[PDB]
């Protein structure tokens, strides 16, 4: 377990943690509070992008959108959100950013008001449905494996924003829709470098 | 044509400070018999004009409505001769001097009276230490990387 | 020639040797390469 | 009028004394030196300010100091 | 008489009252209580 | 939707969020800042009599502790987020990004 | 016991208001008299602004350099 | 507290020489050096003092007013305003001879006049004030606002209202109240007057205090507001083709955004200055209900430094402990405030002249050139002030142990890093644009300005084709269509802005080029050079290697005597005296920059400045000598005319700015040594033994004679630059 093999290993990155592969070049997590903190902020930013690759990925596959689409609509005044062709009837701009606001600031400030730092990123219990906390010696292995897919996941939503900054006005799947027809000739390198 | 500047080899005021020029060194050749020494002298200097005017033409510099190169220094390639091609022959010659002049003055740091030697200066030292910045940047580097370029106090 | 080449080794006198060469070597190269306003060479 | 404070730095080498230009300073007995002696200020009514003083002190900064302050005909160096 | 007026406190105000301050205020500088 | 709509909306939406949501977060932060202090010492404990905490207008019953101070709080929140929805909403502005 | 430094020990200087701060200098003689306030007469290459280079320090105004 | 003139200080009262007369004038001020001082007595002296300061403030406006009142063109002036002259007061002077009489009369008036190159016609003018009966009413209330200040001055030094230490220590209700109120509720009282006044005053109905309850300002009233729909307060945005003072063209909106310049008087649109206070007013009243004061809400200061320790250290302890070394210290309140005002007072001579906000002020040349050239020498001096209060707060206020590793004790830390770093920036710059300029100088000297290295501020360039100007072919965020920049404000405001920048004839971001660059390098070596001096004698204001007591000197003293090699202005207060002379340069170049830039913009010729800008003998034909001719021609030897004040103005200021040399260059000494014999001389002349000194005659000290110098050559520097800049701005406008 190590990010780069050769490379000394941080004193406090033992390899205990869930996806604790000793990656700290910068050095933020000397002090244990804050390495609490970034845990906890990255299962966040994690749980949130692999939550939203599926809502980025299957709405341009099926829901006729590309997941900036779905984002003009609000942009134009006069015009509500396709869900699935459909228009909702919850109001366009102002209200759905009511009732985000006060529906996930409840949510994610339930969230802050917890002290236990493993109930703070690992809660359980209504949180944990089907029973699948019960055996540390598998719920170590899925914590990993939560970690493991959610760097991914913000990886791959990395891949999405910056794929949508060189191009402005496609998708992922029309990326890979273009790289599986001329794969050697329409990738990255007409972006890193250039012509003009 | 960055910076709404005209390229020097098609720009009208180039050419009319050119013509300019050239006519006021001509009024200054009338002078002079034409197989003098000063004639001469003024008919080199007419031909090093339009030289030089032929040349800001051929190499990119670029004019402006008062008619003179202009340097584009931002970083446009068309433009490094301008300033990165030499800016990067100063910084290599500059910091030469100052690899060759620090390094002297830690090859005397380790004398007795060391201030002897700053006032009189040894050639042969100064001599085996100039040619040791000719590849300075790696040495630099190196003791950038070793913490011998910064003093530990 | 002893106590010459100390003298000779003084700053202002080796100064003056240093900068009558370098300034020569300037003096040529814009003999040389007159007019210059920038690096073509590549 | 002026304030000549002197501190425990001197080392007794009655050099300030000796550049005192209106008897300031005097050398007294002490004990912190190897010359056993340290240079008091009694007269410091009549100082000038011209720290010859302190330019003939041979410590690491200081050890007899002036300190400019209220200025009277005799330390504004006024011969009417 | 308005256009009269500049030619009342210029010189009241410029002279008078400089030699009424300086006078006051030499006053001021010299005076031991 | 009409302008008392929106005001009384936004106000209650946002003094529900002050007496049940963000109330233990504001009150806590209250408390870890405390009260401004001039050289260790408040600001009335070092003197100046007038810098001194009203407890007559902050008394007022409440089982959490809500008070008419964040009454005014969550509340001119509350008439501004709903004053810069109607005028967000009366201006017929064009963002036209991207065309 | 022969207190302070040695007669030719390096030492430098932690005294804020000395020109030769965090410089290194040379003990010249340590006064071994419990009286002294100043006895660590140090030795310094480079002259101070006053044309002198040395002056007696206290022993916790200098620290013994491992060099 | 002591006996003679300076009763603050029985210091200088106890000194029989005349320095106690000089020493009295100047440190009457420092009230924390007076004798039987109390933070308490400090703090209510200084209250009483800025009221006096604001009784003399709205004295002085109360006279501008009274003087355009009574004397002034001002009614004359709202009629025709670009082909008339204003008037800023009369002249009374008994030496004037017939010529100058002659002369002097200008503006159409009864007699000789000085023109209003101050701005105040214009100013006034464009916020309503039409009659004179209405500089006469405001001068009035200012008169009334004078009496105001100088009794709550009063007032609050007697025993009853005396405030207490702890008050002026309130540092977080007085940002609330100062940010709500003083910065708020001013800036919604100012939309509200020119909302009720000065919209109406130029689309013609004159709302005064008479008629100001009965009529509506928008025809709806406070159902756009009160309903939310604020569009309608933007309905009727006078397009155009309004004609300021007159209803024709005129409109009903009041706080229409709309950008850019009115087309008439080249300046702002009172509605856009309205929306403007509005919307600072809203910004600001939101940032008052910040600071927590009684009420059991809002932020302690405190707490908030105490808090902004990072972790790793970076800083070191950050600002633990900062609130107390600014709260307890005014030497530090007052640095930052004058580093604040210096900036924004920058910023005001900087956008005034490319955002002119009043009526025909852009159509009036000399009144820009004055107020850029003042606002800027003010910025300077503001910034050299900031300093030295920086640096008397280290000596004096300054405890390092209250602040250990925080993040202000890191400043003196690393000192060295920051002075060598300020000496390595402006030693680069000023080799470099002194070696560009000289090069550029023999270029042109040897008859080959191709020759010369006229490097393009392409990165200046950039950010005006950032703006939309299309001058350079960039096609940035605003001079591209295709951006987001051009899409989200293209409804709004980009309209007026893109076509009041593209104007090549207004002060909006003009046009740029090799000399601009020059110029602009030149003033980076002005800033970073006067920082350099400042920012190194505030941080070796409590000591150095040379002098490390220096704490223990105070602020201003003269030296530390000629050993140690020589401790000549080692003071902080010589590093402050060094850099005026550092900072009337740079603000002598930033204004020979503009004025010449505008100067050429008004004539037509920008060619003459884009040719002559680059090289130095074009700074001293194209712009000193070729300006100056009607200048110095003020008055000849056949005749006089009307810049003949300003030619002796000019002269007068050179010989002041030449007599600070004396004092400069000339040191003590010498004079003591003379007055000895002066003194010889009265005591021993017949005649003249009957009078005598009480005060004995010494010469000037020495900290004072280096005051006494760089006051006469600032006074010289300003008076001279002056007098140039209106007598040529003034000889032919443009
Ligand atoms: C946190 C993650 C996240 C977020 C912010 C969004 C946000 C959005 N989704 Mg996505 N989506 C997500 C997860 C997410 N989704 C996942 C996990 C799935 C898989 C089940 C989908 C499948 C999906 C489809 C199929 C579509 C959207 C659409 C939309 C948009 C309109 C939603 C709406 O009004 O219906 C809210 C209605 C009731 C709650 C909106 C931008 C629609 C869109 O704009 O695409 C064209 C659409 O058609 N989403
Ligand atoms: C793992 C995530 C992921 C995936 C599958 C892709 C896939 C693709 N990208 Mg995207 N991209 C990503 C991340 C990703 N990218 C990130 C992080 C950035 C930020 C710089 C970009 C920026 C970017 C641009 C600007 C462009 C593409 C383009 C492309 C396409 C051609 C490949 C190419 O040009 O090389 C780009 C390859 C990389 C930048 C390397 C990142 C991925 C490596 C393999 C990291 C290791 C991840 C993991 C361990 C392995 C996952 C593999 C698994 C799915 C099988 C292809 C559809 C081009 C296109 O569609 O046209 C194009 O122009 N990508
Ligand atoms: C700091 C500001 C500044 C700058 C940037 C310049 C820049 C320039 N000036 Mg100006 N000038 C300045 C100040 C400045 N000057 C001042 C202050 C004066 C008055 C004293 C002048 C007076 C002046 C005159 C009168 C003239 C110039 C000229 C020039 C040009 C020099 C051409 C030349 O001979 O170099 C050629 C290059 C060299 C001499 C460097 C050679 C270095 C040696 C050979 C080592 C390099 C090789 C090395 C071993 C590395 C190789 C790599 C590897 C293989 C090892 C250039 C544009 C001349 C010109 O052409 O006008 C435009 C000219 O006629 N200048
Ligand atoms: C600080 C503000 C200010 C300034 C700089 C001036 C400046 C001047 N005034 Mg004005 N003046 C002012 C306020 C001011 N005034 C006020 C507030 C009043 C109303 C009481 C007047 C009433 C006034 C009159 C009636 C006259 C002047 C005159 C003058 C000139 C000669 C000085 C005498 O005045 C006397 C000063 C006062 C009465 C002010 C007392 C406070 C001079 C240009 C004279 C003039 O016009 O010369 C051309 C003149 O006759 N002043
Ligand atoms: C011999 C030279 C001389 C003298 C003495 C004067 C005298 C005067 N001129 Mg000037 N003038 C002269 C030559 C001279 N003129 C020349 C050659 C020209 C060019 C043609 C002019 C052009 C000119 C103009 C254009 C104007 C004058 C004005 C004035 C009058 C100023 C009003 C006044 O006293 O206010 C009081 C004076 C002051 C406020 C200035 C003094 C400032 C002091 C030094 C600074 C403060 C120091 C300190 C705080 C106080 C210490 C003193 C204390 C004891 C009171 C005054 C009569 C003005 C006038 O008449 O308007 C009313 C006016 O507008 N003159
Ligand atoms: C809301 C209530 C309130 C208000 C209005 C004020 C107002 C003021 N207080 Mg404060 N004060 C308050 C509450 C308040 N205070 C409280 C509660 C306390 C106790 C904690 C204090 C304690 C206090 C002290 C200790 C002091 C003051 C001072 C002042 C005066 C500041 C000096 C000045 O004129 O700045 C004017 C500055 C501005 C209006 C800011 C303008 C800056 C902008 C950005 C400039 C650009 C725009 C420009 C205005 C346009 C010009 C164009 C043209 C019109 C010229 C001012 C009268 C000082 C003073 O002068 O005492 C008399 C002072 O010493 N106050
Ligand atoms: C402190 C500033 C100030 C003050 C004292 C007033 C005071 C007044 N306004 Mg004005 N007003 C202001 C700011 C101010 N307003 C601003 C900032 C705006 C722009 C939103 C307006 C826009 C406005 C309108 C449109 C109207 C008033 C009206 C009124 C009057 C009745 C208020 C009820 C009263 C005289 C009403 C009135 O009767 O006019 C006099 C009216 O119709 N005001
Ligand atoms: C808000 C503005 C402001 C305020 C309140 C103060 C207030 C103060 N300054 Mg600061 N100062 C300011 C602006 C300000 N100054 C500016 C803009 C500069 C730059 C030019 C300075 C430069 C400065 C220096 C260099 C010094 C002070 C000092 C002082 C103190 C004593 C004043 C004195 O003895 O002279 C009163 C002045 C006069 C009676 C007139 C003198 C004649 C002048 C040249 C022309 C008028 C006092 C606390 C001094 C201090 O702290 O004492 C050691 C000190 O040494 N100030
Ligand atoms: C024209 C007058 C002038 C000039 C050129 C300078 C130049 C300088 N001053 Mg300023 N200064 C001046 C007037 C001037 N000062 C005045 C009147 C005062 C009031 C007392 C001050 C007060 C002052 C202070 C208080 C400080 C400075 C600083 C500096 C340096 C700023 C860095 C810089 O630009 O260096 C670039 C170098 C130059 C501009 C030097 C120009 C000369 C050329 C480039 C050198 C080569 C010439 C030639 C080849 C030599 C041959 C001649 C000979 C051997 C035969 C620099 C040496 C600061 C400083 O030194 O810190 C860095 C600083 O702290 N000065
Ligand atoms: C000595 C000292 C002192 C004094 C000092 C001073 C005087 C300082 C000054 C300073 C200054 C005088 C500063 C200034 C600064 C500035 C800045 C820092 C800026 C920034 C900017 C920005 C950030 C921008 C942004 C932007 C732009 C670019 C434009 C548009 C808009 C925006 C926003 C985007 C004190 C008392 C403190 C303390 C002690 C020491
Ligand atoms: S202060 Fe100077 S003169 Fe006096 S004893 Fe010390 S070293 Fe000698």
């Amino acid at each position: 377990a190590h990010w780069m093999p050769g490379e000394p290993r941080p004193a406090y990155l033992d390899g205990s943690a869930p996806g604790d592969f000793g990656f700290d070049p910068l050095g933020l997590g000397e002090v244990p509070a804050n390495l609490e903190r970034y845990k906890e902020s990255e299962l966040i930013h994690c749980r949130w992008a692999m939550l939203a690759v599926p809502g980025i990925l299957v709405p341009e596959a099926l829901g006729y959108g590309n997941w900036v689409k779905a984002q003009e609509w609000a942009a134009l005044p006069g015009g509500q959100a396709t869900y699935l062709g459909n228009p909702v009837p919850w109001g366009t701009l102002p209200t759905i950013l009511a009732i985000e606001f006060l529906a996930i600031a409840f949510v994610e400030h339930q969230r802050s008001m917890e002290k236990d730092p493993e109930k703070k990123k690992y809660p359980g219990g209504a949180f944990d449905p089907l029973g699948y906390s019960k055996d540390p010696k598998k719920l170590e292995e899925l914590k990993v494996k939560e970690i493991k897919n959610g760097r991914l996941a913000l990886l791959a939503f990395v891949g999405f924003c910056v794929q949508q900054s060189a191009y402005p006005g496609t998708g992922p799947l029309e990326n890979l829709a273009t790289h599986l027809a001329d794969p050697w000739h329409n990738n990255i390198g007409d972006i890193v470098i250039p012509f003009n | 044509d960055i910076s709404g500047l005209t390229p020097c080899k098609d720009s009208k005021q180039f050419a009319k400070r050119e013509k300019q020029q050239i006519k006021k060194l001509e009024s200054s050749l009338k002078l002079y018999a034409p197989e003098s020494a000063p004639a001469l002298a003024l008919n080199a200097q007419i031909e090093k004009t339009k030289r030089r005017f032929d040349n800001y033409g051929k190499y990119g510099l670029l004019c402006g409505s008062d008619g003179l190169p202009h340097l584009i220094v931002n970083g446009d390639q068309r433009h490094w001769g301008e300033f990165i091609t030499p800016g990067i022959l100063f910084l290599y010659i500059a910091g030469w001097i100052g690899w060759v002049g620090r390094s002297y003055l830690i090859a005397i740091s380790g004398e007795k009276k060391p201030a002897m030697k700053e006032i009189i200066i040894d050639v042969p030292l100064a001599s085996r230490i100039i040619f040791r910045g000719f590849i300075w940047p790696v040495a630099a580097y190196r003791e950038f990387l070793n913490g011998d370029l910064i003093a530990k106090d | 020639m002893r106590d010459l080449k100390t003298y000779l080794s003084v700053a202002p006198v080796l100064s003056t040797l240093w900068f009558g060469s370098l300034a020569g070597l300037l003096i040529e190269i814009n003999r040389l390469f007159p007019d210059a306003l920038t690096f073509p060479f590549f | 009028s002026h304030s000549v404070k002197i501190y425990d730095t001197c080392i007794g080498c009655t050099q300030c004394v000796r550049a005192c230009p209106t008897d300031v300073l005097e050398m007294i007995p002490w004990d912190g030196c190897k010359a056993k002696q340290i240079a008091s200020a009694p007269r410091t009514e009549d100082c000038v300010g011209c720290k010859r003083c302190e330019s003939a002190c041979p410590t690491d900064f200081l050890s007899v100091r002036v300190y400019l302050w209220h200025e009277t005909t005799r330390s504004m160096g006024l011969a009417y | 008489t308005f256009n009269n007026l500049p030619s009342i406190f210029v010189p009241l105000v410029g002279l008078v009252f400089p030699a009424i301050a300086m006078a006051s205020l030499f006053l001021h500088i010299q005076k031991n209580k | 939707l009409s302008p008392s709509i929106v005001i009384s909306l936004s106000t209650g939406l946002s003094l529900f969020l002050g007496r049940f949501v963000f109330f233990n977060f504001q009150r806590e932060n209250v408390a870890k800042q405390g009260l401004p202090e001039q050289n260790g010492k408040t600001h009335f404990e070092a003197g100046d009599d007038r810098a001194k905490e009203y407890v007559s207008l902050l008394k007022s019953n409440d089982p959490i502790g809500f008070n008419i101070v964040d009454v005014l709080a969550w509340g001119s929140i509350g008439h501004i987020v709903a004053y810069y929805i109607l005028a967000t909403s009366s201006n017929g502005y064009d963002p036209s990004f991207f065309g | 016991p022969p207190i302070g430094p040695k007669r030719g020990s390096k030492v430098k200087i932690l005294r804020r208001e000395s020109y030769w701060f965090k410089n290194v200098g040379s003990v010249v003689a340590v006064d071994q008299d419990p009286k002294t306030r100043y006895p660590v007469v140090v030795r310094f290459a480079k002259v101070n602004y006053a044309n002198i280079s040395t002056n007696n320090y206290a022993l916790d105004e200098v620290e013994e350099v491992a060099a | 507290m002591a006996l003679r003139f300076p009763r603050f200080s029985q210091g200088l009262a106890q000194d029989p020489t005349t320095r106690r007369i000089w020493f009295g004038i100047a440190t009457a001020h420092d009230f924390e050096s007076h004798d039987d001082i109390t933070e308490e007595r400090l703090y209510q002296n200084i209250f009483a003092s800025h009221f006096g300061q604001l009784a003399i403030i709205f004295l002085w406006t109360s006279g501008n007013l009274f003087h355009v009142a009574w004397q002034g063109n001002f009614e004359t002036w709202v009629q025709d305003p670009l082909h008339v002259r204003p008037i800023a007061h009369a002249i009374w002077d008994p030496h004037f001879g017939q010529p100058a009489v002659e002369a002097f009369t200008r503006g159409g008036a009864l007699g000789p006049v000085n023109i209003a190159y101050s701005g105040v016609y214009q100013w006034w003018y464009t916020i309503g004030l039409r009659t004179n009966e209405d500089l006469y009413t405001g001068a009035l209330f200012l008169l009334f606002l004078s009496a105001l200040s100088l009794i709550g001055g009063w007032l609050h030094l007697q025993p009853k209202w005396k405030p207490r230490v702890s008050w002026f220590k309130n540092a977080e209700s007085r940002l609330n109240h100062h940010l709500s109120g003083l910065f708020g509720v001013s800036s919604l009282a100012w939309t509200g007057h020119l909302v009720h006044v000065a919209i109406p005053a130029s689309r013609g109905e004159y709302v005064r205090w008479n008629n100001f309850l009965n009529v509506l300002p928008h025809p709806q009233g406070l159902g756009p507001l009160f309903t939310g729909q604020w569009n309608l307060y933007a309905q009727n945005p006078d397009s155009s083709s309004h004609l300021f003072g007159t209803s024709q063209g005129s409109g009903t909106a009041i706080l229409t955004l709309l950008g850019g310049f009115h087309p008439q008087t080249q300046s702002l649109w009172l509605t856009d200055m309205a929306h403007h206070h509005l919307a600072i007013a809203i910004l600001f009243l939101i940032a008052g209900h910040m600071y927590r004061t009684n009420f059991g809400i809002g932020h302690s200061i405190k707490d908030l430094l105490e808090a902004h320790i990072p972790p790793g250290g970076r800083l070191g302890r950050g600002h633990k402990g900062l609130y107390d070394t600014i709260n307890n210290s005014i030497h530090f309140q007052l640095g930052l405030a004058l580093a604040s005002l210096g900036v924004i007072t920058s910023l005001v001579a900087q956008h005034m002249y490319s955002l002119p906000a009043y009526a025909f002020i852009a159509q009036d040349f000399t009144t820009q050139a004055a107020l850029y050239t003042h606002h800027q020498y003010i910025a300077g001096f503001i910034m050299t002030g900031a300093f030295a209060h920086g640096a008397i707060f280290f000596i004096r206020d300054y405890n390092p142990e209250q602040n250990e590793d925080n993040v202000l004790a890191r400043m003196l830390d690393h000192k060295e890093a920051i002075i060598s770093h300020l000496s390595w920036a402006s030693l680069f710059l000023g080799f470099h644009t002194l070696g560009l300029y000289v090069h550029n100088d023999v270029m042109l000297a040897f008859g080959t300005p191709e020759k010369q290295i006229l490097i393009e501020p392409i990165f200046a360039q950039w950010i005006q084709s950032a703006h939309g100007k299309t001058s350079y072919g960039f096609d940035v965020l605003l001079s591209s269509t295709s951006g987001p920049a051009f899409n989200a404000g293209r409804s709004i405001w980009l309209p007026g802005w893109l076509n009041a920048i593209n104007e090549n004839s207004n002060s909006l971001f003009l046009t740029i080029g090799p000399g601009d660059f020059l110029v602009h390098h030149a003033i980076a070596l002005g800033l970073h050079t006067t920082t350099l001096i400042l920012v190194k004698g505030a941080l070796d204001a409590r000591g150095s290697k040379l002098m490390p007591d220096k704490k223990d000197f105070g602020y201003s003293f003269p030296c530390d005597g000629p050993g140690r090699g020589g401790t000549c202005d080692i003071s902080a207060w010589d590093a402050f005296y060094l850099a005026v002379f550092w900072m009337l340069n740079t603000i002598g170049w930033v204004t020979f920059y503009w004025h010449w830039k505008h100067i050429t913009l008004w004539q037509g010729n920008v060619s003459q400045f884009n040719e002559s800008s680059t090289y130095l003998m074009g700074w001293l034909r194209d712009y000193l000598w070729l300006n100056s001719s009607q200048l110095i021609n003020g008055y000849n030897p056949f005749g006089m005319n009307s810049l003949s004040v300003w030619a002796w103005m000019f002269l007068f200021g050179h010989l002041v700015w030449a007599t600070g040399f004396m004092f400069l260059i000339s040191w003590r000494g010498y004079w003591q040594e003379l007055i000895e014999t002066l003194a010889w001389a009265h005591e021993r002349t017949p005649l003249a033994n009957l009078i005598r000194w009480k005060d004995k005659p010494v010469a000037l000290s020495i900290v004072q004679a280096r005051l006494v110098g760089l006051a006469h050559f600032s006074v010289g520097y300003i008076f001279t630059y002056a007098a140039f800049l209106i007598a040529s701005t003034s000889g032919k406008f443009g």
